[PDB]
């Protein structure tokens, strides 16, 4: 590989402070990075991206653990690609070794093999060693902010031809071991840093039936799956990023949602009467600037005849204390101006005599539905609204698993007619809008870990829009206990393949 | 070099730990002298643990096996540890990976150290211990140390050890290039060794409920039982598919 | 100081694995202890301990930081003892060096002066080094499990005799400061940990009007404190440990609080009639066993007459969904057996016409009470209960502050005549048996920081039992915006005096 | 001997023909003085033409790609030469041929010379 280096430490020593060794052990294993695992399947068109792992302390877990106590670090990185193949295989692969500042918006094969790269291949034997040796631009990167570093761009070159088994298709897969070299050292200790961007995503060890559900206030009930039901569904309570940025209506509260703040108005009575005027506003003490949250925050959001609890200072026969129904219309039937996008919403009233109501302050609780659909509601007199994205694309062998919940309802038609479904729960919303990780990939690993027993029940694949997939092939509906808490692996990259679930 | 390879025939990549200095720690301990026996050494003999059958059916985050340091490694010490309390360990361990030139796919072994969570050792747990990946193909036996890292003089005999780890995990699983129906699940029968420095501390009598010792069935006829759910002799051992493999009944089952 | 020791490092170094060095220069600061912060006030009568600081990695930030990655550690330490006293205050103390395995029951004057101690002063100009060096028992401490190990503890012997200014009594205020010697390093490099037993806690940065409230299903409206209120009350739902270990009927969930799953039964309608009989389960699928919880899980826990709707699978006159008022007696009034502890509450139906109702598994939500009083309610037919205990012993200037929410209510005599108090809501609450943090004191220190403007609105102290103090000396009620994320400082120990609100 | 091999390793077979002295033709001849750069060298680097892909069903008549010498068989020197007119050549071409050991076949390269009728080979 033609690069020449002479010094990436002794540079950055001058005007450092204190550069700091790590140990002579640190030095000496190969430790994986966290998502430069990749498989060539003969099924795979050349010229496609195996991995884009740049340099810095996020390559080996001792660094990234023991860069939160650095402001910076310099040095040299190495590399060990591992693959396994053995003979009767052929097809080339390179490992280009892309300088910081270059461009990622195309790569194609006679791209690769023009920068200094190494040009290895499947059938080879023994590991193949390579340097990320850091072209900076400055003297020391720091530590806490992701920089334009060397990239270590692989992509495969003369592809796999080789011969195939049934119903097994041979994929060469190959792994990235990283190591520092000795120029690698860290720069001026600052000891204090809890949150750090080299933190991982840990998904706390709540039970799934503990948890409060994030689109319904009631306890989770079911965690099952449906390839029946439409596997590209439009929520807007529930959603979440790994970022910790909300998406939608979706609050940080297990109580604010289904539910709203407003300022009532009472007026109309007239032979028919029974209507009252909500004006949002939000449900601690804000205001309502209809941006992009499609609602107040905590709305709910599906289509049905929702009935409503309130608080009424109600001047005669009684004291400020009584309940009451307030039906209102979610659904897609506008008969009065349903409009929560302006924050004005419409309920009828009560089965009732005439009229005693004063108007002030309420929050709006939900008690009832009158037939559940999962549709979104009319934000806006039925025209178009910023919503939330529906959720992304899936892996063609992959369906989003749920968590089922049961309102209570009126039907007199049959019982338990309806459940609600989410993914990532009220305790996972308010988990990563607190921590507020960074992400490397867009998927995570998971692997669902019952208490008890140990059973590993099934793996899963954690989105970073914030939905759990599952590689269910099948047309029938699928359960699973709710016992078991969620365990991270490693941040997996898009296309990725979990096993099966039988 | 033996037979006609195209198979890696050597793996040796000096696996980065310090050699600990045992049963010269815990023999001021004991109150006793006691060697082994010098034939026990120089003869790698199976553990009675550990057969792995590698598949193609099997994900890359799966553990082969967990072997934890012990006399519970060998027929010969596994059957001296009846008698004595305690130990003082080192092993030499050989796997032993089998399959053609056809096959495909890596295994790392792992040095975990005693003091680690039985929880999840991951894929991405193989640069932080002292780790050796293997080839399934090669033709050599890959031996490898088994050294224990421990803060005590010695581990006694009984539930009391707590010491380090060898986990296996399938890294790259097991893709054939054979063009054919053919079952190419590599089973391995790994095989270990005391060094020259494994002993036995103190010497108690042997009382046969040991933990470790070697289980065994009893050699009747299967025709010559009591079926423990009618009162019959039983006419006819068999397997089928077609009846409910997932039974509920109550008699006749107890574990082991 | 006789101890003389001559080897700490090379005697585990064999049967080690590999020992690691950590750089030279962590071994050159002195950055100081978490928990070892006191201050010798002139009224302090002699005997009492200043600080009992073990040996161990969790003395440095920097230790505690980079033992999560190994096995264990070997080595000495090193103490700096800092003192804020010029000349004209004399007065002794010593620093005795107790080992492992020394029982703490009692340790009075002529007790201190007796191990290898060494006998400082108050006066003292230059700062005080001291070895902290371990008496093993084994070869290498392991860093995930607490050790015995070498404990100082220091303890001020001929008092402090100084003269005093106006309003302010002058404190000798004295720092720990430990550093590792040449001896310390650590052993065997095992990567993956991610709970560790020497974490610091970290209250997220959810806003406290942002999270649900703990103790009744609404977002949380004011943040306040009372000297006219009791201090200390027995609450049950919201209370906490640090560690993680719930106390009494706190769910880890925002939607199962002042709510109860059960089996139904609608038996009674004779003239008067009107009564159902729920026998309690719990409310993610489980049954119910008399215990310590003194009630099943988020059981409501106050006395009113709670109105609870509910999910009925009516056979006649409408489908099955069909909710209602059910006036509860929570309330010291027993007329009918109100029996959680047994799981046994009864329930007035409808003010209705005869009945149609039907028997079966359901969840009761709460909508509204009748008279709020903050008393337990009756678990067990007015006998006595299980209970988690009430909130402990407060420094005498302090108070604990609380999280209003807002029933909706029946009154027909005043509006708005209650407010529901909590301390560590919901979102921590399932914060805290989440992580499950190791605590090292009883105290811990928050600063309450809102984020637009970064103004320290108010320290205050968050006690193990679950509960934040605040000195405020007075007696009429103040609120605080509730904007301010709340972070932590350091373990603070039980008799710890913030500064005051005013 | 990098990878396990039931295949020829290695071909040097001799190319005959004598090394021409390029370069030091055409400096007298510009008036300029060009270097292009020492690190464009020692880097190999693949055309933009000539990936060829032999299967089964082709006739051993027949041809594979047709290379005439020139800066367009580097991205970079098809990018300086849009700069500059004219050039002096030589070049190092590597072939990498891939298949497996269950293969077969031989291909033949030719430098075939600048004044020869561009019909059939």
């Amino acid at each position: 590989v033609p690069i020449q280096p002479v010094a990436g430490a002794a540079l950055a020593a001058p005007a450092a402070g204190q550069i700091n060794q790590i140990d002579p052990w640190i030095f000496q294993n190969f430790v994986q990075c966290p998502l430069g695992e990749f498989s060539i399947s003969p099924r795979n068109t050349p010229g496609e991206i195996l991995f884009d792992l740049a340099l810095g302390p996020g390559l080996n877990p001792y660094l990234a653990h023991l860069s939160a106590m650095y402001t910076g670090w310099v040095g040299n990185m190495e590399v060990q690609l591992v693959l396994a193949g053995n003979a009767f295989t052929a097809g080339k692969v390179v490992v280009a070794l892309v300088p910081p500042y270059f461009p990622k918006g195309s790569l194609t094969t006679a791209q690769i093999t023009c920068f200094p790269h190494v040009m290895c291949d499947v059938r080879t034997l023994e590991p193949i060693q390579l340097p990320l040796l850091d072209v900076r631009r400055v003297l020391w990167h720091a530590t806490q902010d992701q920089e334009e570093s060397m990239r270590l761009v692989c992509m495969l070159y003369t592809p796999l031809r080789t011969n195939s088994p049934g119903d097994e298709s041979f994929v060469v897969s190959g792994r990235l071991l990283s190591k520092p070299a000795a120029d690698f050292n860290f720069v001026y200790l600052t000891p204090p840093i809890e949150r750090t961007i080299y933190r991982m995503v840990d998904l706390p060890v709540l039970q799934p039936r503990l948890c409060t559900h994030a689109r319904w206030p009631a306890p989770i009930y079911g965690l099952l799956v449906d390839p029946s039901l439409p596997s590209n569904p439009q929520w807007q309570n529930g959603r979440v990023h790994v970022d910790g940025t909300l998406l939608g209506t979706t609050p940080v509260s297990g109580s604010w949602v289904s539910c709203f703040a407003a300022e009532a108005a009472y007026e109309f009575q007239s032979g028919i009467g029974e209507v009252a005027t909500f004006t949002l506003i939000e449900q601690d003490g804000s205001a309502y600037v209809p941006g992009d949250r499609a609602a107040p925050l905590g709305y709910p959001d599906f289509s049905g005849q929702l009935e409503i609890e309130v608080q009424t200072e109600t001047t005669k026969k009684g004291e400020k204390l009584k309940v009451t129904t307030f039906e209102m219309i979610l659904g897609p039937t506008t008969n009065v101006d349903q409009v929560p996008y302006q924050g004005r919403v419409y309920a009828s009233l009560t089965a009732a005599a005439s009229l005693d109501l004063v108007d002030g302050r309420v929050r709006a609780v939900p008690r009832s539905v009158y037939g559940f659909q999962d549709v979104v509601p009319e934000y806006n007199d039925g025209l178009l609204v910023p919503l939330a994205p529906p959720i992304g694309p899936f892996l063609p062998g992959e369906v989003l698993l749920r968590f089922r919940t049961y309102m209570r309802q009126i039907d007199s038609t049959d019982a338990a007619a309806e459940a609600i479904d989410c993914a990532l729960p009220q305790e996972f919303v308010s988990w990563f809008a607190s921590n507020a990780f960074t992400v490397q990939s867009e998927a995570l690993l998971l692997r669902y870990r019952n208490t008890l027993t140990g059973q590993l029940l099934f793996e899963c694949k954690l989105y970073s829009e914030g939905y759990i997939a599952l590689s269910y092939s099948g047309s029938g509906p699928l359960t699973f206990p709710t016992d078991g808490f969620f365990e991270v692996v490693s941040w997996v990259p898009r296309l990725y393949q979990l096993a099966s679930v039988g | 070099a033996s037979g006609q390879d195209l198979v890696p025939t050597a793996v040796e990549q000096a696996v980065p730990i310090q050699p600990v200095a045992g049963a010269a720690l815990a023999a001021p301990a004991a109150g006793q002298i006691n060697q082994i026996d010098p034939w026990i050494f120089q003869n790698f003999v199976q553990c009675p643990l550990g057969e792995f059958s590698i598949s193609p059916r099997n994900t890359p985050g799966e553990i082969l096996f967990d072997l934890a340091l012990g006399p519970g490694l060998n027929p010969y010490l596994a059957h001296l540890s009846a008698m004595y309390t305690g130990w003082v360990g080192n092993m030499e361990v050989q796997l032993v990976l089998a399959g053609n030139a056809f096959t495909a796919g890596k295994v790392v072994v792992a040095l975990v150290p005693p003091y680690f969570p039985k929880g999840s050792l991951t894929t991405a747990q193989i640069t932080c211990f002292p780790h050796v990946m293997c080839d399934v193909r090669t033709l050599e036996p890959i031996q490898l140390p088994l050294l224990d890292v421990r803060r005590v003089l010695w581990h006694a005999t009984q539930d009391q050890e707590e010491s380090m780890r060898l986990v296996c995990m399938l890294y790259t699983p097991l893709r054939t290039n054979s063009p054919g129906d053919e079952s190419f699940v590599v089973s391995g029968r790994l095989l270990s060794k005391p060094a020259a420095d494994f002993n036995f501390v103190y010497l108690t009598p042997p009382i046969e409920r040991t933990i470790y010792r070697m289980v065994d069935l009893p050699v009747l006829q299967p025709r010559l039982c009591t079926h423990a759910r009618w009162p019959a002799p039983i006419y006819g051992l068999l397997v089928d598919p077609s009846l409910p493999s997932n039974p509920q009944w109550q008699n006749g089952r107890v574990h082991v």
